[PDB]
């Protein structure tokens, strides 16, 4: 998970 | 016209002519003006206004003309749905018929691909169709040989009267003593009953050995295999045979015995009129009439079985599984069906009866049934009715005051009481669970997965004591089945795959073994993870799952495997192996002056239920390595465009 939503 | 040709196919082709209709362009219309439609130049009306909006009025015309056609035939039926389909086509394209002109096009023009996709007959250029052709024939034969011997009976019947009624006239009229040696001339007759008799007897015999002998092929194959496959079936396997088939051997050899039966009765009637020493019909009048109702007895509790398992119509999804204080049902039925039964078997339901565990297993809980106990079987008119008795209005209660893997089971009895014959009928369902809440019913079809889809018996409800394993070549197809079942689609090898590993390790092979405990037993376990997807599928993403537009199951490995080398934009759906509640989430590769690899916090129904999981992809948005807002998400797998591939799905 790297990314935000 | 192509209509007709698609209603033509295997039922896997007009199963895809089915999803190209939805309310938009009503499939009732698609029908009813099908010369019509298939005839206009949609590809032109969809680029021309004028053209689309003059055919847009044509075809309402059109229904115009049908509605009258129907009203004529007084179809009010149709006369109704063609006039909500008129008004809907109406209101939907009447300010923007380029669009309908959009959808027709592209409907018919996707059908032909069916027709076109449906000539795989070039790989079209025995396994039980043989089987079931043989028994046929056995059967068939026992049939007409019981037929033949009743047919001598009736010539032995008549020879003896015949003879005794010569006899009674020689010893009833007025160097006689030589001419008295006409005894020989029923010295002769004698010769004839016996030898008569003797073949009798013989063909009776013969008869029964046949039969025993095909009646064990019937209930030790045919019946066992309907059984098992009614489990798989049940466990969300192909759909299971009906009993037709078997309803038909059983029910035939069952009048054969029966006949038979009549036929040692016969016998004995003339045995009564006459007999000697040495005579067979005195001989073989036990031995045989015993062969018979053991043969007949057997039969006749073989047919009874259950004919659909025990289920609650509110959770019709989950078979085996039943929760207390809830109703359900079960149905039972004799495959032999003779009038002379109708009524005639009182059936009774019992729970856990004979069970060890209610003293055997400590704690193993105890209910008890509420509703009707007992049922009567009755026909009911199918193609060829059924003798069966059906359960409606049945609830189990908690008579208190491993854990819920405890398995029970219910049982039914009945009897035939006839004249100085009397057959005691008892079968039971495969094992239950009961359960207290909804929240157990993942878990416990865990279990009733696992034992039918291991077990073959209908009996032992301590299974889970020593939980046999699983070969993943069999876990797979069993999980497919889980989704294909719920969905329009099931797993595929490489979503099958990731599965295997995910048990197996990396050395997976169709022959690896799954404990029951690396199955539904510091986070969650496997089966109560794949059950919430199935979740999450269901309730927000299916008809992305189903137009196959989620690859799902992917290891991160793999992940980049793909990822690597490819377009910029491309993304990929998947499935979280992380979250214990079931969410999706994507992975895309960007390029940053090798590739840089991507994916988000998943998404879990606490989102998809405020915004559509489409919506989301179409509007999500990161910061660029240029610290400027825009979205990574391109392409989706094979260079499809985001729009291109989702649009259908977008919000608005
Ligand atoms: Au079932």
């Amino acid at each position: 998970y790297d990314k935000p939503h | 016209s192509q209509w007709y040709e698609l209603q033509q196919l295997d039922s896997k082709f007009l199963e895809q002519v089915h999803q190209l209709y939805d309310d938009s362009f009503p499939m009732e219309i698609r029908q009813y003006l099908a010369q019509w439609l298939e005839k206009q130049d949609w590809e032109h009306a969809a680029n021309d206004v004028s053209f689309a909006t003059i055919r847009f009025h044509d075809l309402l015309s059109q229904l115009d003309d049908q509605y009258s056609r129907f009203s004529l035939e007084n179809n009010f039926l149709l006369q109704h749905n063609i006039r909500k389909s008129k008004r809907n086509l109406q209101d939907n394209f009447q300010e923007d018929p380029i669009q309908m002109s959009m959808i027709i096009y592209s409907c018919l023009k996707e059908e032909r691909k069916i027709l076109e996709n449906a000539q795989r007959f070039n790989q079209a250029q025995t396994v039980m169709l043989d089987k079931q052709k043989e028994l046929d024939s056995k059967v068939r034969n026992v049939k007409d040989k019981v037929m033949c011997i009743e047919h001598e009976i009736k010539s032995l019947e008549d020879l003896q009267d015949e003879y005794d009624f010569k006899c009674k006239t020689l010893q009833n009229r007025e160097a006689k003593s030589d001419q008295k040696q006409e005894q020989l001339l029923l010295k002769k007759m004698y010769l004839m009953l016996d030898n008569k008799r003797k073949e009798v007897v013989h063909k009776i015999i013969e008869l029964l050995n046949v039969t025993e002998l095909t009646q064990n092929a019937l209930i030790n194959d045919e019946l066992v295999e309907w059984k098992r496959r009614q489990q798989s079936a049940c466990i969300g396997g192909p759909p299971n045979a009906c009993l037709d088939q078997l309803q038909n051997w059983f029910t035939i050899v069952a009048e054969s015995l029966q006949q038979v039966r009549q036929q040692l009765k016969k016998l004995e009637e003339l045995e009564q009129k006459y007999t000697y020493e040495h005579d067979p019909i005195t001989k073989n009048k036990q031995v045989l009439w015993d062969r018979t109702f053991s043969l007949f007895q057997q039969l006749i509790q073989s047919s009874f079985v259950v004919e659909r398992q025990p289920c609650m119509p509110t959770h019709p999804q989950r078979p085996l599984v039943l929760k207390t204080g809830v109703q359900f049902t079960v149905k039972l039925r004799l495959l032999v069906k003779l009038q002379e039964l109708n009524y005639n078997l009182k059936v009774k339901v019992l729970f856990d009866k004979d069970v060890n565990e209610r003293n055997t297993v400590k704690g193993f809980r105890k209910f008890n049934i509420l509703g009707t106990h007992t049922k009567v079987m009755n026909m009911e008119e199918s193609t060829n009715g059924s003798l069966a008795a059906e359960f409606r209005h049945l609830q189990l209660k908690e008579q208190k005051n491993i854990v819920t893997e405890e398995l029970h089971s219910l049982s039914f009895e009945t009897q035939l009481c006839q004249p100085g014959l009397v057959i005691d009928l008892e079968t039971t369902s495969l094992p239950v669970v009961v359960i207290s809440n909804v929240s157990q019913l993942p878990s416990g079809w865990a279990s009733i997965l696992w034992y039918n889809m291991l077990v073959a018996e209908p009996r032992n409800l301590s299974f889970f004591l020593t939980p046999p394993c699983a070969r993943w070549a069999q876990l797979s197809e069993v999980l497919s089945w889980q989704f294909s079942s719920v969905t329009k689609r099931g797993l595929n090898v490489d979503q099958l795959n990731m599965l295997g590993e995910k048990l197996l390790g990396p050395n997976a092979s169709p022959d690896g073994l799954i404990p029951w405990t690396r199955f539904c037993k510091k986070n969650f376990p496997f089966w109560l993870w794949i059950e919430s997807i199935l979740e999450l599928i269901k309730k927000h993403l299916l008809p992305l799952w189903n137009d196959g537009c989620i690859m799902g199951f992917i290891s991160k490995e793999r992940e980049r495997a793909l990822l690597k080398d490819q377009q910029p934009g491309t993304f990929l759906l998947r499935f979280s192996e992380s979250s214990r509640e079931g969410a999706i989430t994507f992975t895309w590769v960007e390029r940053s002056q090798e590739p840089d690899f991507h994916a988000v916090e998943p998404y879990t129904k606490k989102e998809l239920s405020a915004v559509t999981f489409p919506d989301i992809i179409r509007n999500y948005k990161v910061m660029a390595a240029e610290n400027i807002p825009e979205n990574p998400l391109k392409y989706l797998y094979p260079n499809i465009d985001k729009d291109h591939a989702f649009g259908k799905y977008y919000s608005r």
